[PDB]
């Protein structure tokens, strides 16, 4: 039988390649490059609803600084006592810094102010900082600028013998992120390039069905990025580095993969014998379902991201979903093109014999004895809860990123003469309707800051009652500047900074956020503030939400992804108990991979696993891990009709060497992403890579063939098979 | 098809032996170069392919074509 579609692609072979090439010029020439794109479509990185940033805008409103949750603190190190020759350097930096309105919104200058100069300095005395308030939220393109605009100032402006400036905070760290990631997208594929290339000529053993093979991945790769980047470049979509890195991979791993198939199947039928003809008609019957079922997969799979609540996961799943989408549209149309016009001249048969022993033998084992076959995989699938218990996820943006970033340079700065907490500080403002500035309340403000002060892992807290702060007149003139900073000019509201001991991104820290609340009620209950409101805002009340989120939108996410690949499984192959068994076996095998990925990061490399790993990882385990079983199971459909267990061990024999090639060229793809400067997106591509080779070694070999075995024709109700 | 042809259909296709070259009196293991597992191979398919059951303790007792051919026709009846 021809299909109507094939025949079509066949007759247009030659128009369809150059269709797709001309589409490649137009987006390669038109249009900015996607890594282009993403810089000017950046996306804010925390959720307009997280408590933590609401109250950040509070307080930037009530107070009157700035209107983002994008602060940036400039460190000024020499290596000597910083003496008045580095307040001239700080005050003009000050002055220059308050005239760019554009992107300083505000300049909590106080090393300016001997009354709360030493709040700052360092014990040591070499060192000292200030706190600037930039314009746009943290990621966004407009903080990106107004972090380069800072830095830049800093850079102009000449320093004194000796001392030196860095700029560093959250807006800046993340703006140092998105460059870091894009700087090494070349890297990247260049890897990821030339080792699959290695490898795929020890595959076939012949270069010209090898560059012809990821000429064709090219394409798809060029018009799946050039079409998120028309989406992106449109203001349709928001986009972060994750996205394009992880775009890229997909593209490149997914797309050769299907190029394997469409390859490997033809190949198959040259050696039973059959014409050019017939063999290229044989292998779309064959696989032009499966490419389409496992594209529809990986396309819903990343879309179902879209639900979660995170900018990182939910800005994730859009570009990734249109990007599969045409890079599938191009596997279907320019994969059979190119097959078809190859073989013309004689290109793509194969080069050696395509052995089928070893498999059979492995479907015989696996068919004649299948229920401890299941056990024992089910048990070494499970194993990999062990690592459950000591799993500790980390949210230390520093330790992912190169040690030479902008940001993390000044970052190590500060290290070196304060505490890991000064950069990272917490603030605590409460609202009322009453003026504070009457000295009664201004006993509730020690009650509250003592109370505070209380709570464990805490250092430092700053307030009117603790202008240096710790502890130890309204018309003083130095009193003056402090009552503008920690009161409201209004009177209704004050605010604390407070500084943990140790790093607040630790869980540590974030377990502080809910003792701070709580001993802030605590104080204030039976006082006359005791009505006020409470908002807490930096980097322990930012995480603190995202932890809290990050649990439920991975759950949502792979929920979401198991709803919805069974659905397209269902429909795929029609069978119910086949389209469980599909996705179910791939679901068991993710605790092999969270084993794998976490022993060896965790334990091994002793480097904790990123809160992004996981979400990011899973999406696309569910989604390739099932294609390889929809790969294989589609071919039961058709060798079914010999024997319902020899139908097994003839699809194995078909099947066995085609999937493992597939299944490492993935696994090597998403291994090579670990070459990334970002190591949390290394991370994520080891955590798929080790998942994938687990999923091709023994969830497709060895699990679900023997599930087959087990069911016999119920693994295709209500399908009429004998 | 011929039941017979069939049988040998099977067993050269498993074993890489044409329809002429396969023999009734010729034995898997001995002569056609079958091995522990290649038998039982074998015995899959012909139950898959003809709708029928080898037990176990029956599957030893099939070492040649003929053995095999009488089974068959003594239980495709
Ligand atoms: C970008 C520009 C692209 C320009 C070109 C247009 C696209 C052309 C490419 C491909 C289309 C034609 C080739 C694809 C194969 C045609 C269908 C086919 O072969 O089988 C259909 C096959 C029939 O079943 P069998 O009998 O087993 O098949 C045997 C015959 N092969 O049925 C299917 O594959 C079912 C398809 C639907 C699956 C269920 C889909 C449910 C929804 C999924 C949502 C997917 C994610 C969406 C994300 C949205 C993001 C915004």
């Amino acid at each position: 039988e021809k299909p109507f579609i094939a025949r079509m692609i066949h007759a247009f072979a030659v128009p369809i390649i150059l269709g797709w090439l001309a589409v490649c010029v137009v987006v390669t020439v038109f249009v900015p490059s996607l890594e282009a794109v993403g810089q000017e479509r950046s996306v804010s990185l925390s959720p307009k609803d997280a408590p933590s940033f609401e109250a950040m805008g509070r307080i930037g409103m009530v107070f009157k600084e700035g209107d983002s949750d994008s602060f940036a603190m400039v460190i000024i190190e020499g290596n000597q006592p910083l003496g008045d020759a580095a307040h001239k350097y700080y005050d003009g930096l000050v002055a220059q810094l308050r005239a760019d309105k554009k992107h300083v919104q505000s300049v909590q200058d106080l090393w300016g102010d001997p009354l709360t100069a030493a709040g700052v300095q360092s014990n040591d005395g070499k060192a000292a900082y200030v706190q600037l308030s930039l314009a746009g939220n943290q990621g966004t393109p407009l903080a990106n600028e107004s972090v380069e605009a800072v830095r830049s100032i800093v850079e102009s402006t000449p320093a004194p013998p000796g001392i030196k400036a860095y700029v560093t905070g959250p807006s800046a760290l993340a703006a140092d992120m998105h460059h870091s990631g894009d700087r090494s997208m070349a890297r990247i594929t260049m890897v990821t390039v030339a080792v699959i290339f290695i490898m795929l000529l020890l595959v076939y053993r012949s270069i010209i069905t090898v560059v012809l093979l990821l000429i064709t991945v090219g394409v798809e790769l060029t018009a799946a990025r050039g079409v998120v980047a028309v989406l992106g470049h449109s203001g349709a979509i928001g986009l972060t580095t994750f996205a394009v890195s992880l775009l890229t991979s997909l593209a490149i791993a997914a797309g050769t993969d299907y190029g394997i198939f469409i390859i490997g199947r033809y190949q198959e039928a040259r050696q039973a014998g059959e014409d050019k003809e017939a063999a290229y008609y044989t292998m779309y019957r064959g696989t032009a379902h499966v490419i389409l079922g496992s594209g529809l997969t990986i396309a819903g799979a990343t879309f179902c991201l879209s639900f979660a609540r995170m900018p990182y996961f939910q800005t994730l799943g859009i570009p990734c979903a249109v990007g599969m989408l045409v890079a599938v549209a191009v596997a279907l149309t320019l994969g059979p093109a190119v097959l078809h016009v190859g073989s013309r001249f004689g290109l793509f048969d194969p080069k050696r014999l395509l052995k089928v022993r070893g498999w059979r033998r492995v479907g015989t084992v696996v068919v004649r004895w299948p229920l401890p076959v299941l056990v024992a995989t089910c048990a070494i699938a499970l194993v990999g809860l062990l690592a459950l218990p000591g799993y500790k996820t980390s949210y230390n943006d520093r330790d992912y990123l190169p040690d030479f970033i902008p940001a993390n340079q000044g970052y190590a700065a500060a290290d070196r003469h304060f505490s890991q907490a000064r950069m990272k500080p917490e603030i605590l403002m409460i609202e009322s309707d009453h003026d504070m500035r009457n000295p009664a309340d201004f006993l509730v403000l020690d009650k509250l800051a003592k109370g505070i002060f209380r709570v464990p892992g805490i250092s430092r807290v700053q307030a009117i009652t603790r202008p240096e702060g710790t502890t130890m007149v309204f018309k003083n003139k130095d009193f003056q500047r402090a009552m503008k900073s920690f009161l409201s000019s209004d009177g209704h509201a004050a605010r604390f900074i407070i500084l943990h001991r140790g790093d607040p991104q630790s869980p540590e820290g974030i377990k502080s956020i809910d003792a701070i609340r709580t001993a802030a009620e605590e104080s204030l209950k039976g006082t006359p503030l005791e009505d006020a409101k409470i908002y807490l805002a930096g980097t322990a009340a930012v995480f603190h939400d995202i932890s809290e989120g990050a649990q439920w939108d991975l759950l949502i996410a792979a929920i979401s992804s198991l709803c919805l690949i069974f659905i397209i499984m269902l429909i795929i192959t029609r069978a119910f108990i086949a389209a469980a068994v599909i996705v179910g076996t791939v679901a068991l095998s993710l605790g092999a991979s969270f084993g794998l990925s976490v022993l060896l990061w965790q334990h091994i490399l002793a480097i904790h696993l990123h809160w992004l790993v996981l979400a990011m990882s899973v999406i696309v385990l569910l989604a390739v891990g099932s294609d390889y079983n929809l790969l294989l199971v589609s071919r039961f459909k058709q060798e079914i009709g010999a024997g319902l267990k020899t139908g097994i061990i003839r699809s194995m024999g078909g099947t066995g060497k085609v999937v493992t090639n597939a299944g490492l060229v993935f696994a090597v793809t998403m291994a090579s992403m670990a070459v990334s400067d970002l190591r949390v997106i290394g991370q994520v591509g080891t955590t798929i890579g080790l998942g994938l080779l687990f999923d091709t070694l023994i969830v497709r070999s060895f699990m679900t063939p023997s599930i087959a075995a087990l069911l016999g024709r119920w693994f295709w109700w209500p399908l009429r098979v004998r | 098809s011929t039941i017979e042809e069939r049988v040998k259909k099977i067993i050269g296709e498993q074993l890489g032996v044409k329809q002429e070259e396969v023999t009734n009196n010729a034995s898997f293991v001995e002569d056609l170069g079958a091995d522990s597992l290649d038998t039982v191979e074998l015995v899959m398919a012909l139950e898959e392919e003809f709708d029928t059951e080898i037990p176990d303790e029956e599957a030893e007792k099939i070492t040649t074509v003929q053995a095999a051919i009488d089974y068959i026709n003594g239980h495709q009846a």
